[PDB]
């Protein structure tokens, strides 16, 4: 007279389906995104506009001498 | 001693391509929930000395039906253009200084696929015959995706050499500004060098084993050591062409230290994929390039052309 089923009580644990979590949806992206790309170029247009300022300085010595 | 600076390169790298094969299955081990080669090491770090020695003891058959003259000159390559391409590659000081050398990669990126067409044809019938033909066909259609999106940025830096390409990425990690492109610089080298998600060239699923099928232990170490001499180079390139380090005219050494702690992260990407995604069924494989990848790559080229001109930006070079 030792058999399995307990006196009362159990779960259940479900069978259901969920994990749809986001995550900056629905045009929130395309908003930050195009915002970074610009600050990329603004970081250019200055380094590259400074480096030319040195470029001329370098061709200067060449023309300075060479008589 | 210029000859001892070379041979100090070819030798110390054949250890990486060797000991990658170990970190192949440790990292890809714990994705699976298990440990990696363990029993032999003690840590495993001793595995690859035992594996290099089983092949060359193990007898190297040739097919009775082969043309032996091609069955050599072909693999006698898969180990050149893999070890030549390394030459002009700054870290920080490249062994060669090539004026326009960036273009020189595409020269040696283009000339390897003409060592696939030999071998698979050199031997014999339809598993390596038409099976080495149609991995030609995908390997050349992922250049036009390439040379353009390599040529884009070079409008944004001024020249073809690599000593300028450390200067321009100074305080700007060149991945901000073109981040749309950078993606496609990644899916290319992963599609071109025959790696995980577009896997077809080397067979597992679509066929038995692509292009390796005939070589017994004897030659097949070379390819299995050639195919991993491309993969750690394009990925030791991408990070000179995107994620830049900061040269230091004083402690050169701290340049490379922080440089291998990037290029060695980056690589561990083609392993971090391969656990994950399935394959493409060769139609979808090219059919997604012309239609999809390409139209942009042209369109952006019409963009990075004007953006300097339209900002008085034009980078300081010839
Ligand atoms: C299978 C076994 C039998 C085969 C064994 C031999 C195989 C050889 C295969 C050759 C493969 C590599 C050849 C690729 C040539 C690339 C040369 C090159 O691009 O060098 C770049 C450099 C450019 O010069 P630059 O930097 O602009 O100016 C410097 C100013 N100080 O250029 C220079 O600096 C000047 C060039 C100096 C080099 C002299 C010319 C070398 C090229 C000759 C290759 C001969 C072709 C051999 C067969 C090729 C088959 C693929």
């Amino acid at each position: 007279k030792q058999d399995m089923p307990p006196v009362g009580g159990y779960g259940p644990i479900d069978y259901k389906r969920n994990l749809p979590r986001r995550g900056l949806s629905g045009y929130s992206m395309f908003a930050v995104g195009i915002g970074a790309l610009l600050f990329g170029y603004w970081s250019m247009m200055k380094w590259n506009r400074e480096r030319r300022r040195l470029q001329i300085e370098d061709f200067e010595a060449r023309i300075a001498l060479m008589p | 001693m210029f000859m001892i600076n070379i041979l100090m390169l070819i030798i110390p790298i054949l250890l990486a391509v060797a000991f990658l094969t170990l970190v192949e299955r440790k990292v890809l081990g714990y994705m699976q929930l298990r440990k990696g080669p363990n029993v032999v090491g003690p840590y495993g770090l001793l595995q690859p000395i035992a594996d290099a020695i089983k092949l060359f003891i193990k007898e190297p058959l040739r097919p009775a039906t082969s043309s032996a003259s091609m069955f050599i000159l072909a693999p006698i390559m898969a180990l050149g253009l893999a070890l030549t391409m390394w030459i002009p590659l700054p870290m920080p000081y490249p062994l060669i200084n090539m004026n326009l050398g960036v273009l020189f990669m595409l020269a040696m990126s283009s000339l390897a696929v003409y060592s696939i067409l030999w071998s698979g044809w050199a031997s014999n019938s339809k598993y390596a015959l038409i099976g080495a033909l149609r991995a030609v066909a995908q390997t050349i259609s992922y250049e036009v995706t390439l040379a353009i999106i390599l040529l884009s940025v070079l409008l944004m830096s001024g020249s073809f050499t690599l000593s300028t390409l450390i200067t321009t990425q100074e305080q700007m990690w060149l991945i901000l500004p073109a981040w749309p492109l950078a993606m496609m610089w990644f899916i290319s080298t992963l599609a071109e060098t025959n790696r995980a998600p577009f896997d077809l060239t080397e067979g597992e699923s679509e066929l038995v084993s692509g292009f390796n099928v005939e070589y017994a232990a004897g030659p097949f170490a070379l390819f299995f050591m050639a195919e991993y001499a491309n993969i750690i180079m394009m990925n030791i390139f991408t990070a000179i062409l995107f994620l830049g380090t900061s040269h230091n005219p004083h402690m050169p050494e701290l340049y490379t230290i922080n440089f291998t702690i990037k290029s060695l992260l980056l690589t561990m990407s083609f392993l971090w994929i391969r656990a994950s995604y399935p394959r493409f069924r060769y139609d979808q494989l090219m059919h997604l390039l012309w239609k999809n990848f390409l139209p942009l790559t042209l369109a952006l080229c019409m963009w990075h052309v004007s953006l300097p001109i339209l900002t008085s930006g034009i980078p300081p070079q010839t």
